[PDB]
């Protein structure tokens, strides 16, 4: 599952975690067994304006 | 006085049933003995514990 | 107020939208014990201390 989120919203993208980004964009079920992998992308993604 | 043995059987069964009824009130480590209070106050994973 | 002289406010006889505060999401920490942030609206409370 591929997406880019704000560093604060990283906590929200977890099973049984409620947030704006979890509620209206990507939802993780509590039951599923998986690895969530997040790494910083400030260099390329972020740009002036 | 003669019917004491029969009365003793009735009393033992009544006491055991009363103990079972009383057991429901026991907290059992949980936040509340009542099942619905737990369901009303907590989401299903938290309630599940 | 300072932490040692922390301010206590009793809030009663009113309707509180806890959900709007949770929806706002301007708070780094929102930890609820014995309750969940969602379903707070359904629950009624005898008194609230802030």
């Amino acid at each position: 599952d591929s997406f880019v989120i704000r560093g604060d919203e990283v906590r929200q993208i977890a099973p049984g975690q409620t947030g704006k980004i979890a509620d209206y964009n990507y939802k993780l079920p509590d039951d599923f067994t998986g690895c969530v992998i997040a790494w910083n992308s400030n260099n390329l993604d972020s740009k002036v304006g | 006085s003669p019917l004491g043995k029969l009365q003793d059987v009735v009393n033992q069964n009544a006491q055991a049933l009363n103990t079972l009824v009383k057991q429901l009130s026991s907290n059992f480590g949980a936040i509340s003995s009542v099942l619905n209070d737990i369901l009303s106050r907590l989401d299903p994973p938290e309630a599940e514990v | 107020a300072s932490v040692y002289a922390w301010n206590r406010k009793r809030i009663s006889n009113c309707v509180a939208d806890y959900s709007v505060l949770y929806n706002s999401a301007s708070f780094s920490t929102f930890k609820c014990y014995g309750v969940s942030p969602t379903k707070l609206n359904d629950l009624c409370f005898t008194n609230v201390y802030a």
